[PDB]
């Protein structure tokens, strides 16, 4: 068999990639999406849940946005965020224009640090490229429910 | 129409668009006879090239010269024009008045990529113009190295000749390019190959005074001793042309001034026919018998007397050639000195 | 011709305005202002204005299109190193179209304070050449005298041009030691490709950089066959890089458009057209004489002795300024443009120009040898060399033959004394005699440095006559070959599998084998992989998988490091096409 090598990190050559251009200051608009599946056909899709223009504004099951309000979290969220960000994967100054390239480079960087197994690359690349609906289509969909992926894709 | 070509030169799209909206003539001849497509191929204006090729612009529309637009586009070297003209249809194998193929014009200027594309599209590598020169011979003339490498890599018969039997080594030594000589040597060649005159490439290098080519040929192993069909030697050619450093190198690396031609003549005899002085001193310095007889037994004083050169004699008198010596006819250096 | 704007398309809530530009305008950051009769003037945005070799009436204009696409739009270049006998390409990345190059270049330019003379490329080119030579003289550190092999993997690896530009302007990265000072030309080319001036990087092997105005170079050699002492005012370098830019000369008399060499002087720079170098006109520009002296000048060699008296020696003549080469257009092969710099040697024309320039400057052996040596020598290996000797004298003669081998940097700087051998011979009866001798690396005295070239010298001293014969040759060191297997065409957004093969030709097992892959537009930044020990008999074979993203023509590079050697680079090209709809 052709023996595949192991990974190795060396930061001797990192400083040759530090840009000097000032990016500036910019305001932000945050959007959160998660995997769900609609009832008429067993098809997974990404659905938005809330926005953060000024305050957290959530999306109800009827499809109507509520009132803005302050952002309160839970302790398990912050604990797991610190734990998973301590061993997370970063990609700075990526040169892309379409989501497929970002997905492919992110998957390759995942494979490099042994986050996931190589035989799962196909399933995640199929997952991350589904269509992304919006608020107008929900009443056309008739409702959506949480949908976790499976190896066979069902 | 003398201005349609001006619109082609400036890539004036709308003017030519109106001119072909009204007029139905897609090709007219100038006084020279070149079509608008020929002048479009020169200045590389391709929007009008598309406009012409949309209607009636025959790619194989040869005047009495026979110069296709593809020939000019390969001449000046425009790549995208070659791809466009070949995509719309082109007959590669054509002839000019001088029967020049597009590969011929491509090889002469030095554009290597056009040659790659054309040889990919089925142009025959082996060919013979009016004389019979292959494209590798012409590209070897213009000192285009990587074109020689490309023609060798795809396909080339190296030891090809023409009507005057000329290996590419011969034209390389006649035009003074040692760089292509290196490639032709290490890939494959024969220094022993002789022309119609019977000349080695060493003889041509001795004639046209290129030195580095001589060094490469002798480091390969072209023989010092060689006989031209006249009967000469490279030492004799170097003496008759008046090149001193070639004589120096050839006499250092092992040579004999004592050599006889079909008429028995030393390089002293072969030198005093023109009177190069320093080559005479250098040949006399090494072992050469100045007391010698020619075909009619003329001494080198006899051959020197017809020149009228004064100080050439005293150097010959340094090795005391006697004026007692005379030819078969009885003539003496005094006799020829009074005759001339 | 002058600044203009037309309102071509009109909507009830929109205008489409077409701004046009004059052919001769100052480049830099502009700003658009709109002033109606009533209101204050309003800022509309910002833009930048550069040169275009596509316009016919502009000065810096290229007729052919493929020359434009190679010399202006390309980013993945080659730089040729090694001796003139074996030329080794090295992959280089200019990266002129990065984000920060334009603003950095304009900030470097704006230290001139002569604004109106920015409309012309001559002034910009001269100023930028002077500034970049000054910065190179500022920020380049000399080599560490102590031996650090464990950090030699980091001292001499190059990633491109843009990190060096950043480290020269701000000084927040890795420095560039004197071992690689030839990057400057490439850097300048980067700046010109940023600004709109087409440019390329040429390499002259065996150039006479040093003092100029004199067509003669002296070199001193030891009794044993080495070079006593270090340095000289004018020496023959192994190679030298320079920069060519394409423009038109209006200030000169008519007939000098085209390629020009950029020449900084020890600071005021200037540029000289190549046809001036070929024709030999010294008085056209003060820099032409030194550059023409830099291409075709001849050397004489002196012999030092124990008494201190110097002696002239009869040696074989060596050539200067041969095998001028650069990157070919539209491909990945070398092409020599050397016909643009010299006439063929020994023509009537070159003899004419030599006699004319010498006339203008006037106003201001019974035995010999010759040497056959190979053009390339394997690492941890051996080779054979041969010296012949021919005498011309009826009497027998005794001779002492010495052979010296030593490594040298690329600028003639001596590095280490390696080997010498002395023997006695007796030639008789005017017969030639050949001596063939092997050269093994195990017989050496020291390990050579990272980037050196060996100089092999031979000196035959006649016992009777003090006049001695001499010969020298240069040999580059070759490293084992690195095979890259990869298909020619690939589909976008698809997996692609490359293979890498290496054979341990060397006699030592490799340890700590660390390889790295990178490439612009293929992999994001840089990847590293580790391996087991490689025995001298066995090979290694590895496989990687990635996915192309940007359509067109790319190339990837691999780089191998181990304990025996560092920074072994290679490359391979690929054409990726858009997916079928």
């Amino acid at each position: 068999q052709m023996e595949e090598p192991a990974a190795h990190d060396t930061e001797a050559t990192a400083t040759d990639y530090h840009t000097t251009s000032h990016p500036g200051t910019h305001k932000v608009y945050v959007e959160l999406q998660e995997l769900v599946m609609d009832e008429k056909n067993q098809e997974l899709r990404w659905m938005e849940a809330a926005r953060w223009v000024q305050l957290e504004e959530n999306l109800g099951e009827n499809g109507a946005w509520g009132r803005p309000h302050l952002s309160h979290l839970t302790f398990w969220s912050l604990l797991e965020l610190r734990r998973v960000f301590t061993k997370g994967t970063v990609l700075l100054d990526l040169q892309e224009t379409s989501l497929a390239g970002v997905a492919n480079q992110l998957l390759d960087r995942f494979i490099f640090e042994d986050q996931i197994r190589p035989q799962d690359r196909e399933e995640l690349l199929r997952a991350l490229l589904l269509k992304h609906s919006h608020a107008g289509e929900l009443e056309a969909l008739g409702g959506v429910k949480p949908a976790v992926l499976t190896r066979s894709g069902d | 129409l003398p201005a349609l070509h001006i619109a082609a030169r400036n890539d004036d799209t709308r003017t030519a668009a109106v001119l072909l909206q009204n007029d139905p003539n897609p090709d007219v001849l100038s006084k020279t006879g070149f079509t608008p497509l020929h002048i479009a191929a020169h200045y590389e204006n391709l929007n009008v090239a598309q406009l012409l090729l949309n209607r009636g612009a025959s790619v194989n529309f040869t005047p009495q010269n026979g110069i296709t637009p593809l020939h000019i586009a390969s001449r000046r070297g425009n790549v995208i024009m070659v791809r466009l003209l070949l995509d719309r249809g082109a007959q590669i194998e054509t002839k000019t008045k001088d029967e020049l193929t597009p590969l011929h014009c491509a090889a002469r200027n030095g554009h290597v990529r056009i040659s790659e594309i054309l040889l990919d599209h089925g142009a025959p590598i082996q060919a013979k113009t009016k004389n019979g020169l292959s494209p590798i011979h012409m590209a070897a003339q213009g000192d285009h190295l990587d074109c020689v490498r490309l023609l060798l890599q795809y396909d080339a018969e190296i030891d090809d000749i023409t009507l005057d039997h000329l290996t590419p080594l011969h034209v390389a030594a006649h035009c003074g390019h040692h760089r292509v000589a290196k490639v032709l040597l290490d890939k494959g060649a024969k220094p022993n190959s002789r022309a119609l005159n019977g000349f080695t490439p060493l003889h041509i290098a001795c004639k046209k005074n290129h030195v580095r080519v001589m060094e490469l040929l002798l480091k390969t192993g072209a023989s010092i001793d060689a006989v031209t069909e006249s009967g000469l030697t490279p030492l004799h050619v170097a003496s008759f042309m008046g090149h001193l450093p070639i004589v120096k190198n050839l006499l250092q690396r092992g040579a004999s001034p004592n050599v006889s031609n079909v008429k028995v003549e030393t390089p002293l005899h072969m030198a005093a026919r023109a009177g190069h002085t320093e080559v005479a001193k250098y040949l006399l310095q090494n072992k050469a018998k100045v007391n010698a007889k020619a075909k009619d037994d003329q001494t080198p004083l006899h051959c020197a007397a017809r020149i009228g050169h004064t100080n050439m004699v005293k150097l010959l008198l340094e090795n005391n050639a006697n004026p007692n010596l005379a030819t078969t006819a009885g003539h003496t250096p005094l006799h020829i000195a009074a005759r001339e | 011709k002058w600044w203009s704007a037309v309102v071509e398309e009109r909507d009830a809530q929109s205008w489409t305005i077409s701004v046009t530009t004059p052919a001769d305008a100052v480049i830099g950051h502009y700003s658009l202002l709109l002033q109606v009769s009533g209101r204050k003037q309003l800022l509309l945005g910002q833009f930048t204005l550069l040169f275009n070799p596509w316009n016919r009436e502009d000065a810096v204009f290229l007729k052919n299109e493929a020359q434009r696409m190679e010399y202006l739009l390309n980013q993945n270049g080659l730089i040729y190193l090694g001796t003139a006998d074996c030329i080794q390409a090295e992959s280089w990345d200019f990266g002129q179209f990065e984000g920060d190059v334009i603003d950095l270049s304009l900030r470097l330019l704006s230290k001139d304070k002569q604004v109106e003379k920015w409309s012309q490329p001559v002034h910009v080119a001269r100023v930028l050449g002077a500034l970049l030579h000054f910065l190179k003289e500022q920020r380049v550190l000399p080599t560490p005298q102590t031996q650090a092999t464990q950090e030699g993997a980091l001292l001499n690896k190059r990633r491109g041009s843009v990190p060096i530009l950043r480290q020269w302007l701000t000084g927040r990265g890795r420095p560039v030691y004197d071992g690689q000072a030839w990057v400057l030309a490439a850097v300048a080319c980067t700046v010109l490709r940023c600004l709109g001036i087409p440019a390329r990087v040429v390499t002259t092997f065996a150039s006479a950089q040093g003092t100029g105005g004199r067509l003669l170079i002296d070199e001193y050699y030891n009794e044993e066959g080495l070079q006593n002492g270090e340095g000289q005012r004018g020496r023959i370098w192994i190679f030298q890089t320079s920069t060519e830019c394409w423009m038109t000369r209006p200030a000169l008399p008519q007939g000098y458009d085209g390629w020009q060499i950029l020449h900084p002087s020890a600071g005021s720079c200037d540029l000289v057209p190549v046809r001036a170098v070929k024709e030999g006109t010294l008085g056209l520009t003060p820099a032409v004489s030194d550059l023409f002296a830099a291409i075709n000048a001849s050397c004489v060699v002196w012999k030092c002795c124990e008494d201190g008296t110097l002696e002239l020696t009869d040696s074989n003549t060596k050539y200067v300024g041969n095998n001028i080469s650069t990157k070919g257009v539209g491909s990945d092969r070398c092409e020599d443009i050397t016909q643009n710099y010299k006439y063929p040697e020994g023509s009537l024309q070159e003899k004419e120009v030599l006699e004319r320039v010498e006339k203008e400057k006037m106003e201001r052996s019974p035995l010999y040898l010759l040497l056959k040596a190979p053009s390339s020598l394997p690492l941890r290996g051996d080779a054979q060399i041969s010296v012949t000797l021919v005498n011309h004298s009826e009497q027998e003669k005794a001779v002492q033959l010495a052979i010296g081998v030593q490594a040298v940097h690329y600028n003639g700087v001596l590095a280490a004394k390696l080997w010498r051998k002395k023997l006695h011979l007796t030639l008789s009866a005017n017969l030639e005699k050949i001596i063939t001798i092997g050269l093994f690396f195990s017989n050496f005295e020291r390990n050579p440095p990272e980037n050196t070239f060996l100089r092999l010298t031979a000196m035959a001293t006649h016992s009777e006559s003090n006049l001695s014969c001499f010969a020298q040759e240069d040999i580059a060191i070759c490293r084992p070959h690195l095979a890259i297997k990869m298909p020619e065409k690939a589909e976008q957004y698809q997996p692609l599998t490359a293979s890498v093969s290496l054979q341990n030709s060397l006699d030592a097992p490799m340890e700590d084998c660390v390889i790295s892959i990178l490439g612009r537009g293929l992999i994001h930044r840089e990847r590293s992989y580790r391996f087991r020990s490689v025995w001298p008999e066995n090979t290694m074979c590895a496989k990687f998988q990635f996915t192309p993203t940007h359509v067109g023509l790319q190339r990837l590079t691999v780089e191998v490091d181990c304990n025996m050697f560092q920074n072994l680079t290679n490359y391979k090209s690929v054409t990726v096409v858009a997916p079928e709809l």
